[PDB]
């Protein structure tokens, strides 16, 4: 029974042997067998007790069910509780992952399973890599166990013990003779993650087996990675590789010039203008076969620099910060090309800093060029349309004025977003609709945010005529919400949530001036969510009528200008008047109804239940329908 | 000055013409090749709907007439449920 | 100085609103 | 600001009275617009005869008697007068 | 409780009445430590004296704290006392004129668009029973205000 899983459960968990046997007996076989081999759903997760009886290192109880029982760890169970919780791992996984040696070699004693493969097939070998201890790992491979698993983005143990700090772990996997040449879905062949965290000694151990270099999928060198990640040890290790050539060596001084000049950790200004010295004198070195930098055109975002061709302009900016950092992102978008994934953090950390700094115009240019960047490259660029609009609810918080035309292409930007969210979450059925969902929600509220902002901004009558028109595209694909909510629900409804920084101050909901202007552009006025409320059904269920009476009164009168129903009926069969929970929404919405025949009748047929169907025009169903 | 609807039964409907002209569709059929402007019949045929569905639209014409503005509390219409889904069909037909 | 007057804090000054009110 | 509903055999008149006011003035406009003289002009009102121009509360109808949504049926009776022959409208359908 | 009301902090006053005082504090002006919460605009104190029912009583000068909280302006105040469930019409009606005249002129709120509206609705719930229509009481006009008589209709208003 689920009551005795759950006290079978709670007695293997306290490693008590005496209680989980005076549970696990006086009894049939088959219910004991399905006590032993099955999960309980404790806190959301379904866990074997076998699994909270290694999680705890409780070797005894598991040894003694072993010897007194036929249990098998071939359980299906989740991996851990740190951001995964995915199921379909085995006991032998979690055990390997806990930490504990004994219950490992007594669950390896009887039935062992160490080539177990989930949906992800990753090993036991994968969860002893990821705890990090030697003796499991040593133990797992003498049990006959395949060191080459490679997961659907070939997860090597070689790479994932590079990438965390066990260097044993991946020095006694390299010991046994194992390929360091392991490709990747990325290209990643266990370099790129291994000086990536700065990891001194497990980078010297993979250079020692001759992991050699090749380039990844984003057009990265293992060598340009170590330099991208701010960590001058592993840089200086691989450029002593002996084939470097001249080509990979300047530039790699130059990439790692520019993260350290902009970078959240690793900020050092001085140390990027020394490397970009040491760079511009290797360039200039002989006056022979000279490696002239090649010379991108100029970006109105990175200011209007040139690059530093010279040692003469570079020194002259020793001072100069900003100058600098610029000159360290113009370099970072000449090696690292417009397709990195990592190609704006800096510029979303420069932006930051500006921000805080109050320098507002180069943040928008800024973050502008990531945004146009990161769409190039085709990502979730949800947290950067957050990030505007916080900074532009931020400025128009600090009373300064907004730029209309980077109002309209941010809103563009975003539009163009959505609708490949849209296309995502239409293509995504079930493998992470949950997520997608949660950005396409975001999204929506990320592009009301910037339409509650440029109504609070002046702008040209052709910039307006530009956002309307933007306005206009995104309602023409009916954007939708869980609750069937459009994005005048959205901007009618006081549940909308506000985010916690500037847009609190400037962007409320609901906010008439946001609806007036949907209204403008066309929206659906009489359009329903999942639950039959129009946007007239939910701006009456607002509960604050006289602390913002004039967003009541101006949104009311839009709805109804724009031409809503102010009779029609939910999927409860609730009339607005009947929904309006307040008498000053009552009185307003009376005062506005414009009365017709149509309603009355029928709002008579369906009071007193007469079976309208094959009885009246198509058209005139949905008007039965809804009135 | 006044117009004359007649229905199906070929009973007369003679309402005012401000009562009447607040539905689009007896403007329409008032307009047209049917003016008649000598302002003694100004008359309109119908020769799908019958006399009560009439009876009802002139009582909502005089309604409409009367309470547009009067205060909030507009009075209850009376509407029998044996001549529902015939006063909804006349109501669409003349876009009232 | 102009003519604005100071008087909103005087309608709210009858109250006893002080250090000890 | 009464109103008032006038009924022959088969037509049908839609007037509205002034509280503050007489039957002379309805009986005046139904002439108009009627062409007929108001000594011809019966007012048969729930089957009983009425004066000229005397009172409009004695005649049997008030403001909420004979409200805008339904008002009473006065039955117009002419000299040869007729009898109250007023034909009544077709009957509505049966529930289905 | 009263000068903890009128400020702002409002642990101060929470755990005051979180202390068991006195609700019902008479001061010498008659302001029963809910005109001070509801003269400086603190609706969340005016919401914990309401959990702990502070309870409404006219003060010395003939003002409800409805009343002096329509005065100093502050709507939400004002829409929280008329959600106390005990409040009658006339007291809502007179509250929203107030609310729109205070709103009309004073130094820190000035909204003109905020006294129409408000004026409006004040209107609109008046005359919304049509028949028992709670007609105006009207001061003759007096020639300071040039020679208005009020907005007895929603016409001339």
């Amino acid at each position: 029974m689920e009551g005795l899983a759950g006290y079978v459960y709670k007695a293997a968990s306290e490693g008590k042997v005496l209680t989980l046997a005076a549970l696990l007996l006086n009894r049939s076989e088959s219910d004991i067998r399905y006590l032993l081999g099955y999960v309980s759903q404790q806190g959301g997760q379904r866990s074997t007790p076998l699994i909270i009886a290694a999680r705890n290192g409780h070797a005894k109880v598991v040894r003694l069910l072993l010897e007194h029982y036929r249990v098998q760890t071939q359980q299906t169970g989740t991996v851990r509780f740190d951001g995964y919780v995915i199921d379909g791992a085995t006991a032998l996984w979690c055990a390997a992952g806990a930490g504990h040696f004994e219950v490992v070699k007594l669950l390896v004693s009887h039935g062992a399973n160490v080539n177990h493969t989930t949906v992800t097939n990753s090993t036991p070998l994968r969860a002893a890599c990821f705890d990090g201890r030697l003796d499991i790992v040593k133990y797992l491979v003498e049990n006959n166990a395949n060191i080459s698993i490679a997961n659907k983005y070939d997860n090597t143990c070689l790479m994932i013990a590079a990438y965390k700090g066990h260097t044993d772990v991946v020095r006694y996997l390299l010991e046994q003779r194992a390929d360091p040449n392991a490709k990747a879905h990325c290209g990643a062949t266990a370099l790129h993650f291994a000086a990536e965290a700065g990891h001194i000694d497990i980078v010297k151990e993979l250079i020692k087996w001759r992991a050699a270099i090749v380039v990844n999928g984003h057009g990265m060198t293992p060598l340009k990675v170590a330099a991208e990640s701010c960590k001058a040890d592993v840089v200086e290790l691989l450029l002593s590789h002996a084939d470097c050539d001249r080509r990979s060596r300047i530039e790699a001084l130059e990439l790692l010039g520019a993260s350290f000049a902009n970078d959240r950790e690793n900020y050092d200004i001085i140390k990027t203008y020394h490397y970009l010295y040491l760079a511009m004198l290797e360039r200039f070195q002989d006056g022979d076969n000279i490696l002239e930098k090649e010379v991108l055109p100029p970006i109105h975002a990175y200011g209007n620099r040139t690059e530093c061709r010279n040692p003469q302009e570079l020194e002259s900016i020793r001072q100069d910060r900003d100058a600098l950092h610029m000159e360290g992102l113009i370099v970072r978008e000449r090696i690292l090309g417009a397709d990195n994934i990592d190609v704006s953090h800096p510029i979303i950390y420069r932006g930051a800093v500006y921000a805080d700094n109050m320098e507002f115009e180069q943040c928008i240019k800024l973050w502008l060029h990531a945004l146009h960047l990161r769409q190039k490259g085709n990502r979730n660029t949800h947290k950067d349309l957050l990030r505007f609009a916080q900074v532009f609810s931020q400025m128009i918080h600090l009373n300064e004025t907004v730029k209309a035309p980077d109002i309209e292409c941010v809103l563009r930007c975003s539009v163009l977003e959505i609708e490949q969210s849209m296309n995502r979450v239409k293509n995504i059925s079930d493998a992470d609709v949950h997520n997608a969902m949660d950005n396409y929600e975001c999204n929506l509220y990320t592009f009301l945010y910037l339409v509650c902002i440029s109504t609070k901004t002046q702008c040209s009558e052709e910039d307006q005529c530009k956002i309307n028109k933007q306005i206009y595209n995104l309602i023409h694909l009916d954007p939708r919400t869980r609750e069937g909510f459009t994005l005048l629900h959205l901007a009618v409804n006081s549940n909308t949530p506000v985010d916690d920084f500037h847009t609190n101050d400037v962007c409320s909901f609901p906010n008439a001036l946001v609806t007036k202007l949907l209204l403008d552009c066309g929206a659906e006025v009489n359009a329903v969510d999942n639950e039959g409320n129009s946007a007239l059904h939910i701006i009456v269920q607002y509960n604050r009528p006289i602390s913002d009476f004039l967003t009541l009164h101006s949104i009311i009168i839009s709805l109804v200008e724009a031409g809503a129903h102010t009779d029609m009926t939910n999927k409860q069969n609730k009339t607005p008047l009947d929904k309006s929970t307040t008498g000053v929404s009552e009185i307003l919405l009376k005062t506005q109804m414009k009365m017709s025949l149509k309603c009355l009748a029928a709002r008579a047929v369906r009071a007193n239940d007469i079976n309208y169907q094959d009885q009246i025009p198509r058209t005139l169903e949905e008007f039965v329908g809804f009135h | 000055m006044y117009v004359k609807l007649i229905s199906s039964d070929g009973h007369e409907f003679i309402v005012k013409r401000e009562h009447a002209l607040t539905s689009g569709t007896i403007k329409a059929m008032l307009s047209g090749p049917g003016q008649f402007a000598e302002n003694e019949t100004n008359e309109v045929n119908f020769r799908e709907i019958p006399s009560h569905v009439l009876s009802k639209v002139c009582m909502y014409f005089t309604y409409k007439v009367r309470y547009t503005n009067s205060s909030t509390e507009i009075p209850e219409f009376p509407i029998a449920p044996e001549i529902a889904l015939e006063l909804l069909m006349a109501a669409n037909f003349l876009d009232c | 100085y102009t003519f604005f007057p100071p008087k909103k804090s005087h309608g709210s000054c009858a109250p006893p609103v002080s250090r000890a009110g | 600001d009464v109103f008032l509903m006038i009924r022959r055999h088969k037509t049908t008149i839609f007037t509205d009275a002034k509280e503050s006011s007489t039957v002379f003035e309805l009986k005046r406009i139904v002439e108009g617009i009627l062409k007929r003289p108001p000594d011809e002009q019966r007012l048969y009102k729930d089957d009983q005869l009425l004066d000229d121009g005397k009172t409009l509360g004695e005649c049997g109808f008030t403001s909420q008697t004979a409200r805008p949504q339904a008002p009473a049926t006065v039955g117009l009776a002419f000299r040869a007068f007729e009898a109250l022959c007023i034909e009544p409208f077709s009957s509505p359908p049966e529930l289905p």
